[PDB]
């Protein structure tokens, strides 16, 4: 894979108690590194990751101008698009986005992303050329005309073959003990019996990162796909994740059972028995 | 346009009566943001409970992690209650230390 | 963050 950071934007309508809240965080990889919350008293960029404490004010007083510059233009977009699709003011409604790059081996963009969503929908995307917009319907069709006009996906492209990757590639190396470290998941099997006659198997990956992995059970080498109960990788709150897989077994079957589990910080795959 | 919450709740440690550790619920999934979200012990609140920043995933829908330090006993009961627009009523999730 | 600013 590569490596990357990405930013993820949320403004929020709430008609009748107020202007829209802008909330941004920011990702190296499955690290969250800052955030920004408007409705905050000071609203103030603030770090989130120990290798970004860093940074000096010029860094925080920089982002902080642009978030909250950020605040007021997405306030914009939320009254835009409500004419857009002839909306009333009464509704709240969502604006998201997400952006960043992708760095290659050899330090350049390998790819760049900015795409938004209005209440839960693809709304508009630059496209991996970075030169041309992917709009989802007529309204989005209308944002596309003025983003063109006012040349916007060569600023963007700018920013992402440029100013993105080389703070990425400074993130990268201020916090590679930890970025650039990948934490295997601890293992272990966990038996349940439900009955006299069937228990569950569960395989758990424990303290992971990055989130990455591949959790699965085999019987006598065979998957059992259509027979595990996988649950979403989840965070443990320590910046490591967590997940599991589990499936139901007739008693005295057991060892017919094997978990298998892939992931990056791993030597090799690894084969889990009860 | 709206999708409920996946639910999931577990401690951040394997759990060890008597021993010091943090509960965790993690909602995700649900589209709008806007969600209430309480981690209760047998049954009532608990006060001092921290989530983590809003966020979103490819598909866009969000995710909060909740938690609070806590130290789980044989008797003691611990779940999540979750409200969202989606919901008719807030829906509670017990935690089992095996899952 | 990038510094371009152009409404929906």
């Amino acid at each position: 894979g590569s490596h990357s950071m990405r930013y993820f934007y949320t403004s929020v309508s709430r008609p009748g108690r107020g202007e829209p809240r802008f909330i941004s965080v920011g990702y190296v990889d499955d690290t969250q590194f800052v955030r920004f919350d408007s409705d905050a008293a000071s609203p103030r960029e603030e770090p989130r990751a120990p290798w970004i404490e860093q940074e000096g004010p010029e860094y925080w007083d920089r982002n902080t101008q642009i978030c909250k510059t950020n605040t007021q233009t997405d306030r914009e977009s939320l009254r835009n698009l409500r004419g857009y699709y002839n909306q009333s003011e009464a509704g709240s409604h969502t604006l998201q986005r997400m952006y960043g790059c992708d760095v290659g081996p050899d330090g350049r963009l390998l790819r760049g992303h900015n795409q938004f969503a209005y209440d839960g929908k693809d709304y508009i995307a630059l496209n991996e050329d970075l030169s041309s917009w992917t709009a989802a319907d007529t309204a989005a069709q209308i944002t596309q005309r003025k983003w063109e006009a006012a040349r916007v996906a060569e600023q963007l492209r700018t920013y992402l073959e440029g100013t993105c990757v080389e703070w990425l590639r400074r993130y990268l190396e201020n916090g590679k003990e930890t970025l650039q470290r990948a934490d295997p998941p601890k293992t272990h099997v966990t038996h349940h019996p439900i009955s006299d006659h069937e228990a569950t198997l569960r395989c758990w990956a424990l303290g992971f990162y990055p989130a990455e992995i591949t959790l699965t059970w085999q019987r006598d080498g065979e998957d059992q796909t259509q027979d595990t109960e996988l649950v979403e990788t989840r965070p443990a709150g320590d910046r490591t994740f967590q997940k599991w897989a589990a499936v139901v077994v007739p008693s005295g079957e057991e060892q017919r059972y094997t978990c298998h589990v892939q992931h990056e910080g791993l030597p090799k795959p690894l084969t889990l028995r009860w | 346009i709206q999708r409920t919450p996946k639910i999931q709740v577990y401690s951040r440690h394997p759990a060890e009566n008597g021993k010091s550790n943090f509960l965790n619920c993690y909602v995700s999934g649900f589209h709008p943001s806007d969600i209430e979200v309480d981690l209760l012990k047998n049954g009532e609140r608990i006060e001092k409970v921290e989530h983590s920043d809003l966020s979103f995933s490819k598909d866009w829908s969000f995710y909060l992690l909740y938690y609070t330090e806590f130290t789980p006993t044989e008797k003691d009961e611990y779940a999540c209650r979750v409200n969202h627009v989606t919901l008719s009523q807030p829906k509670i999730v017990k935690w089992d230390r095996d899952m | 963050h990038v510094a371009v600013e152009n409404a929906l």
